[PDB]
């Protein structure tokens, strides 16, 4: 807005990266209608589901405290900025960040407030119950002016999700947010991760993302995201077609799973000019990216079922997310050259997979050379 | 399918026949068959010429979703071999007459 | 002669209805969960704990997002999992958390806030 | 017969016989004077 | 055809003018004195001798 802030520094290496909007414990934003439910009351079966999911949960993602602390586990450093209430329950939340190496000093208390406790009121509007927000919680009410500009100056990427957009408080302080970042050099991530509210409709989805859309260079975004805010019915259609007498190619009479690229015609209503990289996340099974220049898909894979006791897929999307910033920091070649993208692309598919084999998604947040290691595992030497 | 019932099960039907062809069938030497609302299932034998001259009937042939409907003024030719099920759901009254090969 | 294994009440959003319109003596805790959801399963066991520990002074109940998805909307619920604690008093105005909250935090609001 | 019985109307895949078999596309695949016009000479 | 994309196991079930329709089969290679269990077009479950 007008100058900078802080003293000038050499900037140690791995380049920071800073996370923007509250930080939860486990808290999974993106919910949906599943038609498979187990039974009620006897949570032993629900594991079931972590290991034949609904699609939009193949590789949940969360809170962006989440992807801080995959971050730094997988070697990098990063920095939260955020809110949190002077009570108990924030030191906790504190503390955590502090023990996994995130920086704090972009978190900042209000000790008039109690930590991810909102206020509503209940009104029984035509029949029907609903609530109404009378006070926001803390962690979405982060103000400009409380916004630590030294981590803004020192981060080259900026992370956010769309839960900050539900915040009519956040949403302004984002934006002030991004014009810090991008005045510095900073680099925009925009991790879609739509919650509850924003599945109702696409027009009124697209009208309030597209703001924060055109701010973004770099957008992750779930299969399941990206349909729905194209059109939902048509690739539902597309996927259940089947040739009435035979098969187009051989490969169509062997009944596979659907692993369809889009093509970046496709996609053209979401590309803007300072958009470098697209990802779309089906799970860790396929990883499709987009650039001005290029396109292409990452082969990945999956292994719950090794592990059907301690398989729970919570947090795995922040640790695939979490993979690519490692990547991206380190590796700025990824944005130009088609081969170096593909092969740093497989050590985010890892991260994923190996994100997957704990309950619980900080507990299960994978190393750097555990990562380093189940690639090498995975992929034949030649794809390394 | 498209093919109506009438059509696929060759009921032969003549809606709103006039008084010159009943008198050319003598009708009114028929015999009589009425009844309220039931059903009744019947394999016809022979061929049989219904006149129908108060109500409806809704014919649904064995296994058949659809149905053939007939009210009164119509004269109807159900053919031999035909497996349906009749249908009346008010009073209904009608003349008939059997017909086997050849006769009429 | 076998005392069931589970206290937490599912309830319908119509049933939910009448007992929040209805008269209330004590807190009512709403749970919003799904079967499909991971932490959904931590949660459970913290809120059969907490109902044994709160006999007749507080009332668990839960709801299914995947029956009761339109509801969980209206409720303003953003994601999974979800509390509401909502007072005896029709005038306070209830408290929605997010996220997997120790049990001891459960029991701050409802002695001090419910 | 149909008189003695003891609902109301006012309320992919090719056959192979030669033993059934089904021909889709499970198992069938593909490999990739005036100017005369084809038509009925009467 | 060398600018051509092999062929895959099968019989020749439609031709046309510029595409071929496969039947998919699977050939089994046997020696003299083998023994085959079943007719001319005898019908082979998964999993039978």
């Amino acid at each position: 807005v007008d100058y900078d802030d802080g003293i000038d520094f050499p900037y140690d290496d791995p380049p920071l990266v800073c996370c923007f909007g509250a930080v939860q414990k486990e808290f999974v934003p993106v919910v949906r209608v599943h038609d498979n439910p187990m039974h009620p009351d006897i949570y032993s079966q629900w594991k079931m589901l972590q290991w034949d999911p609904p699609e939009f949960g193949r590789a949940p993602g969360g809170p962006p405290s989440n992807v801080a602390i995959s971050h730094v586990r997988l070697g990098g450093r990063a920095a939260f900025m955020g809110k949190v209430g002077g009570d108990d329950y924030g030191e906790e939340l504190v503390l955590m960040m502090n023990k996994e190496r995130v920086q704090t000093r972009g978190v900042k208390f209000d000790e008039g407030a109690s930590t991810a406790c909102t206020r509503v009121k209940i009104k029984f509007e035509d029949g029907k119950m609903k609530a109404e927000t009378v006070k926001e919680p803390p962690e979405d009410s982060l103000l400009a002016s409380e916004l630590n500009l030294a981590v803004l100056k020192e981060a080259r990427i900026f992370h956010f999700n769309s839960e900050v957009l539900t915040s009519p408080t956040m949403e302004s302080t984002l934006f002030k947010a991004i014009q810090w970042s991008k005045k510095f050099g900073g680099l925009i991530f925009f991790d879609l991760n739509l919650p509850l509210p924003l599945w109702r409709s696409r027009n009124e989805t697209r009208k309030l993302i597209k703001k924060s859309w055109d701010e973004a260079n770099i957008i992750e975004v779930s299969q399941q995201e990206l349909e729905f805010l194209l059109d939902e019915e048509y690739y539902e259609r597309r996927r259940n077609y089947t040739p009435q007498y035979f098969a187009e190619d051989f490969e169509q009479t062997k009944n596979r799973r659907d692993y369809y690229h889009y093509t970046p015609e496709e996609i053209k209503p979401l590309w803007h000019d300072d958009l470098k990289l697209l990802v779309v996340t089906d799970g860790t099974l396929r990883l499709h990216y987009y650039t001005p220049k290029f396109d292409g898909v990452v082969v990945g894979t999956e292994d719950v079922l090794i592990t059907p006791f301690t398989c729970d897929r919570t947090g795995s999307g922040d640790a695939v997310v979490a993979g690519i910033m490692r990547k991206l920091t380190t590796c700025p070649e990824m944005f130009e050259d088609q081969d170096v993208l593909e092969r740093q692309l497989r050590f985010a598919v890892a991260a994923g997979i190996i994100s997957q084999w704990t309950i619980g998604a900080v507990r299960g947040f994978p190393t750097e050379s555990a990562t380093q290691n189940l690639k090498e595992q995975v992929y034949v030497p030649s794809m390394w | 399918m498209q093919t109506p019932l009438e059509e696929l099960y060759n009921v032969k039907v003549e809606r709103k026949v006039s008084q010159r062809r009943l008198e050319e069938l003598g009708v009114s030497r028929w015999s009589v068959w009425k009844t309220g609302k039931c059903k009744l299932p019947w394999d016809w034998q022979v061929d049989q010429l219904v006149y129908i001259e108060e109500g409806e009937v809704r014919v649904v042939p064995e296994g058949s979703k659809r149905f053939m409907q007939f009210l009164a003024g119509d004269l109807v030719r159900y053919p031999k071999w035909l497996e349906a099920d009749l249908f009346f759901n008010a009073p209904y009254s009608e003349r008939y007459c059997f017909k086997a090969y050849a006769d009429d | 002669f076998v005392r069931e294994d589970y206290l937490v009440r599912k309830l319908s959003a119509q049933e939910l209805q009448d007992l929040v319109k209805g008269e209330r003596k004590v807190p009512l805790i709403v749970d919003f969960y799904a079967t499909w959801c991971g932490p959904c399963i931590l949660m459970a066991q913290e809120l059969e704990m907490l109902a044994v520990e709160y006999e007749s002074n507080a009332m668990i109940v839960k709801v299914d997002t995947d029956d009761e998805y339109e509801f969980a909307r209206d409720m303003q619920v953003r994601g999974l999992p979800t509390l509401f604690f909502i007072s005896p008093d029709p005038s306070k105005d209830a408290i929605r958390t997010e996220g997997l909250i120790p049990l001891q935090m459960m029991r701050d609001i409802i002695d001090n806030d419910m | 017969r149909k008189r003695n019985n003891p609902m109301n109307p006012f309320y992919h895949g090719t056959i192979r016989m030669f033993s059934l078999l089904i021909l889709s596309s499970s198992n069938c695949f593909r490999i990739g004077t005036i100017k005369n016009s084809s038509g009925p000479l009467g | 055809a060398k600018k051509e994309p092999y062929l895959k196991s099968g019989q020749v079930l439609i031709v046309q003018r510029d595409s071929v329709v496969i039947r998919s089969a699977k050939p089994y290679l046997a020696t003299p004195g083998a023994k085959v269990h079943g007719h001319y077009r005898e019908i082979l479950y998964e999993g039978d001798t």
